[PDB]
């Protein structure tokens, strides 16, 4: 059979919605994973590049 | 022309 | 800087200016309650369809779907027809907007009257200069919490922050941005009471109860304690969060509830170590924090408060 | 259990006295147990994975 | 009336040399250089005696910072054309001009920023989730104050002595309105 929670019902709640609580998972962070990542340049003189 | 002879001609 | 086109019900014969007029509404007559001549009779009282003036002003359109015979292909075709029009396409981008504004509100289980408010909120403060290089999200969020402050159902910068993902630094400044805004179209053309202040502590303490699962009675102390510490000067400066949050605390641990400071503040992401630094700065005033009421009723005394 | 939570977001049991009057839905929250796996492998050309 | 004239900590001050530099020379023969191109698109310096930093960028723009006073200020500033042009870069002293002025100040006593939030709605910012102090942003003189509940505050904006002076005397009444007990 189904499992009932006996527990008090805004305890149970309280990590639904708008909690307090951030999350801690680092489950499908792509954003975080190539945003982590960033190297800029200089302009170095058009006689060498070339 | 910016530097006379100096370090900086150098 | 137009025609009059007003009609005025006086009676010729009283010749009383203003009148006093009776609307027999049974009787469908309006009627001179001095000497009785009828000024109007046969006065009037789905075909039609309704609209709020408010959040989407004078915008009528009409949706093209499946009736009881009906081809896949007109149906289709009529659509991509309808998509492509471009007088309808700059307040298609608000109605986008309120409908992300919708789901966010409705995943995060706030009364309607919270997603009204803030979708009025960024209907006003939309189509602005000064709102321009800032994100949507940010936008959306800050309206949001606007719309929860004038609900008298104000979250916290962090809470919707777990929905939302913006940082602090776009979501304060984007906040400030829509306040003036607001405040601005409420001189030009109200919009903050005693709500819109910022601290409001007290809104907060009855949701970290429930989440911590503590009785209404012990709600009620935290309440009046984090009302009367506002007298310390030594933590009137700190958070409001944190203010709440030791205020709890040391009501839990007046009543004896077996709910330790680690629990407390992961359920509140609040820190343990800041935790029982204010409730020292709070001990040292315990005799003011607690209500003379249940002191002197005996549900608990000041004893009953361990002290570092 | 039946449970209602109200506009400040505090949630309390919900009885069917208080649901008729307040015009309140008697229901309780369905919660499940969520797994995120992921995996990855080296995508050698012409290989099965 | 206050009795308390607030104390200048900061000077952030521009400068111009019309000249090219060569941001390279100066890093390898200036005694506390800093060029990290990575990091940013200048040489960071700083000299001792007055205890000030100063941003020299390629296009010879100089951004001086720290001074306590102006004519403090003004002597920094001579003194980085001095070690530039010892440095051998054709730089001659230019227009000068403080783009900003900091000062600090107390009230003794505290000061109730709810009130203060309240009643004048028009000018202060008060969020305490994010920053413990109270934004009064002055319109004349355009300045902004920093108000906290220690009875500390901060005044950020002006271009002269005499505003940030003014700006103070002007929000000394309102402060003492609002005092707490
Ligand atoms: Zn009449």
């Amino acid at each position: 059979r189904i499992t009932t929670l006996d527990e008090t019902v805004g305890v149970t709640m309280s990590h639904t919605g708008m909690s307090m609580r951030s999350d801690n998972s680092n489950f499908l962070k792509v954003g975080r994973e190539k945003a982590k990542s960033n190297i800029k340049s200089i302009r170095m003189p058009k006689k060498e590049i070339l | 022309k910016v530097r006379p002879g100096s370090i900086a001609a150098a | 800087r137009g025609p009059n086109l007003n009609i005025v019900l006086t009676c010729p014969e009283c010749k009383v200016y203003p009148p006093k007029i009776v609307e027999r509404f049974s009787e469908g007559d309006v009627v001179c309650a001095l000497c009785g001549l009828v000024l109007s009779d046969k006065l009037v009282d789905r075909v039609g369809e309704a609209s709020n003036p408010l959040l989407d002003g004078n915008n009528l359109s009409t949706r093209i779907g499946k009736g009881e015979t009906t081809d896949m292909r007109f149906t289709k075709e009529l659509n991509k027809a309808q998509g492509k029009n471009v007088m309808d396409k700059k307040d298609n981008e608000v109605q986008a907007a309120f409908a992300k504004i919708t789901m966010l509100c409705d995943a995060a289980e706030l009364p309607k009257i919270v997603k009204d408010c803030a979708k009025e909120a960024y209907k006003l403060c939309h189509d602005e200069k000064t709102l321009k290089g800032k994100s949507m999200e940010s936008i959306m969020a800050a309206s949001i919490l606007i719309g929860c402050r004038r609900a008298e159902v104000a979250r916290t910068f962090k809470e919707i922050q777990s929905l939302i993902h913006v940082k602090t630094k776009e979501f304060g400044k984007t906040l400030n941005i829509m306040k003036n805004i607001l405040r601005g179209k409420s001189e030009d053309g109200k919009i903050d009471t005693d709500n819109m202040s910022g601290a409001q502590n007290l809104t907060y303490i009855p949701r970290f109860c429930s989440h911590l699962g503590l009785p209404m009675q012990v709600t009620t102390s935290a309440e009046y304690t984090a009302k009367k510490c506002k007298e310390i000067k030594e933590i009137a400066g700190k958070s409001p969060i944190t203010i709440a949050v030791v205020s709890i605390y040391l009501n839990i641990l007046l009543f004896q509830i077996p709910i330790t400071a680690a629990k407390v503040g992961q359920t509140l992401q609040v820190t343990e170590g800041t935790i029982k630094s204010g409730y020292k700065i709070l001990y040292e005033h315990r005799d003011k924090l607690v209500d003379p009421q249940l002191i002197a009723n005996g549900v608990v005394s000041l004893d009953n408060l361990p002290g570092v | 259990k039946p449970m209602v939570n109200e506009s400040d977001g505090v949630t309390h049991a919900l009885y069917p006295q208080e649901a008729r009057l307040r015009n309140l839905t008697y229901s309780s929250g369905l919660f499940v147990d969520v797994k995120k796996r992921t995996y990855e492998a080296i995508d050698v050309p012409g290989r099965e994975l | 009336t206050s009795g308390i004239v607030p104390t200048l900590q900061n000077i952030v001050a521009t400068v111009t040399l019309g000249c090219r530099l060569d941001l390279k020379t100066v890093a390898l023969h200036a005694r506390n250089a800093e060029y990290n191109p990575k990091r940013f698109a200048a040489v960071i310096m700083r000299i001792r005696e007055p205890k000030t930093t100063a941003l020299i960028f390629a296009s010879g723009k100089m951004v001086v910072t720290g001074a306590k006073s102006e004519d403090d200020s003004k002597l920094a500033s001579r003194k980085y054309a001095r070690i530039i042009q010892k440095i051998g870069f054709a730089a001659k002293f230019t227009d000068f001009k403080i783009q900003n002025i900091v000062g600090s100040c107390d009230v003794k006593f505290p000061i109730r920023l709810e009130g203060l939030a309240f009643s004048h709605g028009t000018f202060s910012s008060y969020e305490p989730e994010l920053f413990p102090g109270l934004i009064y942003r002055m319109v004349k003189p355009k300045i902004v104050l920093l108000i906290f509940v220690s009875g500390k505050i901060v005044l950020t904006g002006a271009k002269q002595r005499e505003e940030i002076y003014q700006a103070f005397e002007a929000i000394y009444p309102v402060l003492s309105e609002f005092r707490k007990m």
